[PDB]
């Protein structure tokens, strides 16, 4: 089979401008397991992104968590960019402080 | 940590 | 109340450069305790939960040999499955299986599971009785026939009643503080005006363990199942989980709407409205 990733970008704790936090990119519902995940701040790749081990659910689809430290502010933009073989091109999802 | 040969 | 030891195994026949030919992750309930893999035939193991620091060196030496033997066996099985499914030699194919055992509150065994998938689809399943198998097609029927003639489920039951039970008992004891617990959700309703004059109501639940939860919106006397946007439950990264559910509603009617939260850590369903 082939299954397309679902992507969620969100903070560990409710965000407050100026206070350190953790930014999560949770990618689920994909098959096969090869996947490429990057995170970006203000248009620059973030080098220090931690990756959990990959696992899978009872329907056999895989899931993984990437995360990095961040400090939200009123102007800084954050994104997670994902590429999987089910996709012709990468997909970028921006962090939204309300979701 | 267990595996059964399918064939 | 019950507890489970669960392993999630993956083997890949032509992994990318640097990628594992074999990887497995082990959990107790919703907490990961280790990673095992084999990359270019070198086995590696890493702990992921703090109680694993209490394991003796003999645990890891035995585990290393299991990893080498399983990876070799899964590789051989991928080679046979390619032939039986009349597939070409160039592509990469995927073998997955799940192994678990389950105990009740009093640590009594309640059941176990062995289930396998090829290329993301069910292949064979061990039944409730831990003696017969369920196949999906004629290839897996051959597997079933051979397993039942050989009596091979006997040796899985011996694993369940031996090493699976031993580890679940020891991990529940050494990890009691982390594993024998329920953290209830901390829940609130957020309010977001939209450029067209209506409003988004977003019901949040944070900081709960275990992961299983239900969030529902309800209108006075009207069902909102098709109306709400519900995100898949997600890890916060600190050992707790979060989720939200949202509905779009007309300005001025926000008090017609109610969010209900159901979780193991609550005494009863929690009911929330937008406070203002
Ligand atoms: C593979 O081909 C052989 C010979 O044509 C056939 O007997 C067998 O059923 C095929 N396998 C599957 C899974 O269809
Ligand atoms: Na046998």
């Amino acid at each position: 089979i082939q299954k397309t990733p679902q992507i969620q970008v969100y903070s560990r704790h409710p965000p407050e401008n100026g206070k350190p936090n953790i930014l999560n990119c949770y990618v689920t519902q994909f098959h096969p397991p090869h996947i490429e995940i990057q995170m970006l701040k203000n248009g620059k790749k973030i080098p220090k992104v931690e990756m959990s081990d990959m696992s899978f659910s009872k329907d056999w689809s895989f899931y993984i968590l990437a995360h990095t430290e961040f400090t939200p502010t009123e102007t800084d933009t954050y994104a997670c960019r994902v590429k999987h073989d089910s996709m012709a091109e990468p997909k970028t999802v921006y962090w939204d402080r309300d979701m | 940590m267990f595996f059964i040969n399918a064939l | 109340g019950s507890h489970s030891l669960r392993y999630f195994h993956t083997a890949v026949s032509r992994p990318g450069r640097g990628e594992p030919q074999y990887i497995s992750v082990g959990y107790v309930d919703d907490v990961q305790f280790q990673r095992c893999d084999s990359i270019e035939e070198i086995p590696r193991m890493e702990p992921r939960a703090p109680w694993m620091e209490k394991e003796r060196p003999e645990y890891w030496k035995e585990l290393k040999l299991k990893v080498k033997n399983i990876a070799q066996s899964a590789r051989a099985n991928l080679r046979t499955l390619l032939r039986y499914y009349n597939q070409s030699e160039g592509g990469s194919h995927i073998l997955q299986w799940m192994v678990s055992c389950e105990v009740g509150p009093d640590m009594r065994l309640l059941g176990a599971h062995y289930q396998a998938a090829y290329d993301g689809s069910d292949y064979i399943t061990l039944n409730e009785d831990l003696s017969s198998w369920t196949a999906v097609d004629m290839v897996s029927q051959i597997t079933k026939s051979r397993l039942e003639s050989a009596g091979t489920a006997e040796y899985f039951r011996a694993y369940v009643e031996g090493e699976c039970l031993e580890l679940l008992h020891r991990f529940l004891r050494n990890g009691k503080e982390i594993l024998q617990r329920a953290d209830p959700p901390k829940a609130h309703v957020a309010h977001h005006p939209r450029p067209k004059g209506d409003v988004t109501l977003r019901c949040w639940a944070l900081g709960f363990y275990p992961a299983d939860i239900t969030l529902t919106w309800q209108k006075d006397e009207e069902d909102l199942t098709q109306d709400m946007e519900l995100v898949e439950t997600r890890p916060s990264g600190d050992g707790t989980f979060q989720k939200w559910a949202a509905v779009v509603v007309p300005s001025g009617e926000e008090q017609r709407y109610t969010c209900y939260v159901h979780h193991e850590g609550l005494t009863e369903p929690l009911a929330l409205k937008w406070r203002s």
